[PDB]
Protein backbone atom coordinates (compact mmCIF):
# COMPACT_ATOMS: atom_id res chain seq x y z
CA UNK A 1 0.00 0.00 0.00
CA UNK A 2 2.41 2.59 0.89
CA UNK A 3 6.22 2.63 0.49
CA UNK A 4 6.71 5.27 2.50
CA UNK A 5 6.09 5.34 6.60
CA UNK A 6 7.62 1.83 6.18
CA UNK A 7 9.85 -0.31 8.95
CA UNK A 8 12.75 -1.62 7.19
CA UNK A 9 11.64 -5.29 5.67
CA UNK A 10 11.10 -4.38 2.04
CA UNK A 11 14.69 -4.05 1.22
CA UNK A 12 17.85 -3.31 2.24
CA UNK A 13 17.90 0.88 2.76
CA UNK A 14 15.36 2.45 0.69
CA UNK A 15 12.70 0.94 -0.87
CA UNK A 16 11.03 2.31 -4.29
CA UNK A 17 8.14 0.27 -5.55
CA UNK A 18 6.06 -2.89 -4.42
CA UNK A 19 5.02 -6.28 -6.59
CA UNK A 20 3.08 -9.12 -5.80
CA UNK A 21 3.84 -13.04 -7.21
CA UNK A 22 1.86 -15.93 -7.36
CA UNK A 23 4.81 -18.35 -5.97
CA UNK A 24 3.93 -22.35 -6.25
CA UNK A 25 1.60 -23.61 -2.81
CA UNK A 26 2.39 -19.66 -1.35
CA UNK A 27 2.43 -15.98 -2.05
CA UNK A 28 6.21 -14.43 -3.93
CA UNK A 29 6.95 -10.50 -2.92
CA UNK A 30 8.67 -9.01 -5.35
CA UNK A 31 10.56 -5.47 -4.35
CA UNK A 32 12.69 -2.24 -5.91
CA UNK A 33 15.00 -1.23 -3.27
CA UNK A 34 17.84 1.78 -3.61
CA UNK A 35 21.21 1.16 -2.46
CA UNK A 36 23.62 4.29 -2.53
CA UNK A 37 26.54 2.01 -3.98
CA UNK A 38 28.90 5.12 -3.30
CA UNK A 39 29.31 7.41 -0.22
CA UNK A 40 31.28 10.91 -0.86
CA UNK A 41 31.99 13.39 2.53
CA UNK A 42 30.50 16.77 2.34
CA UNK A 43 29.97 19.29 5.20
CA UNK A 44 26.53 19.58 5.98
CA UNK A 45 25.42 23.49 7.11
CA UNK A 46 22.17 22.84 10.18
CA UNK A 47 20.19 25.54 8.65
CA UNK A 48 20.92 29.52 8.67
CA UNK A 49 19.82 32.47 10.07
CA UNK A 50 18.18 35.74 8.13
CA UNK A 51 16.89 39.15 8.84
CA UNK A 52 13.87 37.81 8.04
CA UNK A 53 11.51 37.09 11.47
CA UNK A 54 11.61 32.75 10.04
CA UNK A 55 14.66 31.46 9.30
CA UNK A 56 15.91 28.75 7.09
CA UNK A 57 16.30 25.64 8.55
CA UNK A 58 16.71 22.32 6.47
CA UNK A 59 14.15 20.28 8.01
CA UNK A 60 13.95 17.47 5.25
CA UNK A 61 18.11 17.04 5.07
CA UNK A 62 21.09 17.94 7.81
CA UNK A 63 22.36 20.34 6.50
CA UNK A 64 23.56 22.50 3.11
CA UNK A 65 26.92 21.52 1.59
CA UNK A 66 28.05 25.18 0.50
CA UNK A 67 27.04 28.65 0.66
CA UNK A 68 24.79 27.53 3.51
CA UNK A 69 22.20 26.92 0.67
CA UNK A 70 23.37 23.72 -1.12
CA UNK A 71 20.66 20.68 -2.15
CA UNK A 72 23.61 17.94 -3.48
CA UNK A 73 22.65 15.32 -1.54
CA UNK A 74 20.98 12.87 -3.91
CA UNK A 75 23.17 11.35 -6.77
CA UNK A 76 24.37 13.94 -8.80
CA UNK A 77 24.62 17.46 -9.54
CA UNK A 78 25.33 20.69 -7.49
CA UNK A 79 21.85 22.67 -7.18
CA UNK A 80 21.91 25.12 -4.64
CA UNK A 81 18.97 25.69 -2.38
CA UNK A 82 16.77 28.49 -3.18
CA UNK A 83 14.88 28.18 0.35
CA UNK A 84 11.88 26.55 -1.25
CA UNK A 85 13.41 23.27 -0.49
CA UNK A 86 14.17 24.29 3.52
CA UNK A 87 10.72 25.15 5.37
CA UNK A 88 10.79 27.71 7.68
CA UNK A 89 10.41 27.12 11.59
CA UNK A 90 9.75 30.02 14.06
CA UNK A 91 13.44 31.49 15.10
CA UNK A 92 15.69 29.52 17.40
CA UNK A 93 18.35 30.84 19.42
CA UNK A 94 21.99 29.92 18.18
CA UNK A 95 25.09 31.93 16.50
CA UNK A 96 24.57 33.16 13.28
CA UNK A 97 23.04 29.36 11.81
CA UNK A 98 19.30 27.42 12.51
CA UNK A 99 22.03 25.01 14.16
CA UNK B 1 16.74 12.23 11.33
CA UNK B 2 17.35 9.43 8.97
CA UNK B 3 14.04 9.49 6.85
CA UNK B 4 16.14 8.37 3.90
CA UNK B 5 19.35 5.78 3.97
CA UNK B 6 22.31 6.03 6.22
CA UNK B 7 23.43 9.68 3.79
CA UNK B 8 22.47 11.09 6.95
CA UNK B 9 25.81 9.80 8.53
CA UNK B 10 26.06 11.06 12.19
CA UNK B 11 25.04 13.81 15.01
CA UNK B 12 26.08 14.63 18.36
CA UNK B 13 25.11 12.05 20.49
CA UNK B 14 24.12 14.56 23.58
CA UNK B 15 22.01 17.29 20.79
CA UNK B 16 20.67 13.71 19.59
CA UNK B 17 18.93 13.10 22.83
CA UNK B 18 17.77 16.42 23.14
CA UNK B 19 15.82 16.79 19.40
CA UNK B 20 14.13 13.50 20.13
CA UNK B 21 13.18 14.17 23.65
CA UNK B 22 11.58 17.54 22.35
CA UNK B 23 9.63 15.72 19.73
CA UNK B 24 8.92 13.01 21.98
CA UNK B 25 7.60 15.12 24.92
CA UNK B 26 6.45 18.41 25.40
CA UNK B 27 9.94 19.13 27.23
CA UNK B 28 11.46 21.72 25.29
CA UNK B 29 15.40 22.64 24.94
CA UNK B 30 14.44 26.01 26.72
CA UNK B 31 13.09 23.88 29.71
CA UNK B 32 15.59 21.41 29.22
CA UNK B 33 18.15 24.15 30.08
CA UNK B 34 15.70 25.43 33.01
CA UNK B 35 16.18 21.52 34.29
CA UNK B 36 19.01 21.11 36.26
CA UNK B 37 21.23 17.93 36.66
CA UNK B 38 19.16 16.28 33.50
CA UNK B 39 22.16 14.02 32.79
CA UNK B 40 23.00 13.23 36.29
CA UNK B 41 18.87 11.93 36.62
CA UNK B 42 19.73 10.48 33.47
CA UNK B 43 22.70 8.55 35.13
CA UNK B 44 21.14 7.91 38.46
CA UNK B 45 18.40 5.80 35.80
CA UNK B 46 21.05 3.77 34.00
CA UNK B 47 22.88 3.35 37.74
CA UNK B 48 19.21 1.62 39.24
CA UNK B 49 19.32 -0.57 36.06
CA UNK C 1 1.75 33.36 -14.35
CA UNK C 2 2.36 34.49 -10.95
CA UNK C 3 5.09 32.60 -8.53
CA UNK C 4 2.75 30.22 -6.67
CA UNK C 5 1.17 27.51 -8.83
CA UNK C 6 -1.71 25.15 -8.29
CA UNK C 7 -0.10 21.97 -6.67
CA UNK C 8 -1.28 18.86 -5.22
CA UNK C 9 -0.57 18.58 -1.69
CA UNK C 10 -2.91 16.27 -0.16
CA UNK C 11 -6.20 15.01 -1.82
CA UNK C 12 -6.27 17.72 -3.57
CA UNK C 13 -5.84 17.56 -7.55
CA UNK C 14 -9.19 18.71 -9.36
CA UNK C 15 -9.66 20.75 -12.67
CA UNK C 16 -10.89 24.50 -13.94
CA UNK C 17 -11.33 26.71 -11.40
CA UNK C 18 -7.85 26.21 -9.43
CA UNK C 19 -8.84 23.45 -6.66
CA UNK C 20 -12.58 21.64 -6.02
CA UNK C 21 -12.15 19.06 -3.73
CA UNK C 22 -12.93 17.67 -0.70
CA UNK C 23 -10.59 15.69 1.88
CA UNK C 24 -13.61 14.43 3.07
CA UNK C 25 -16.20 11.82 1.70
CA UNK C 26 -18.69 14.23 1.47
CA UNK C 27 -18.43 16.80 -1.25
CA UNK C 28 -17.10 20.05 -1.35
CA UNK C 29 -15.88 20.52 2.32
CA UNK C 30 -13.51 23.08 1.45
CA UNK C 31 -14.44 25.81 -1.01
CA UNK C 32 -10.61 26.41 -1.98
CA UNK C 33 -8.75 27.50 0.77
CA UNK C 34 -4.96 26.55 1.09
CA UNK C 35 -2.82 29.01 -1.58
CA UNK C 36 1.05 28.39 -0.76
CA UNK C 37 3.79 29.35 -1.80
CA UNK C 38 4.68 26.52 -5.13
CA UNK C 39 8.59 25.68 -5.02
CA UNK C 40 9.12 24.67 -8.37
CA UNK C 41 7.16 24.68 -11.73
CA UNK C 42 7.14 21.38 -13.87
CA UNK C 43 7.24 20.89 -17.53
CA UNK C 44 4.72 21.21 -19.90
CA UNK C 45 4.39 24.93 -17.88
CA UNK C 46 0.97 26.63 -17.64
CA UNK C 47 -0.12 23.20 -16.15
CA UNK C 48 2.27 20.92 -13.47
CA UNK C 49 1.61 18.23 -16.20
Amino acid sequence: KAQSKRSGFCGQGTHIVSFVVNAPNGLYFMHVGYYPSNHIEVVSAYGLCDAANPTNCIAPVNGYFIKTNNTRIVDEWSYTGSSFYAPEPITSLNTKYVA
Amino acid sequence: WTAGLSSFAAIPFAQSIFYRLNGVGITQQVLSENQKLIANKFNQALGAM
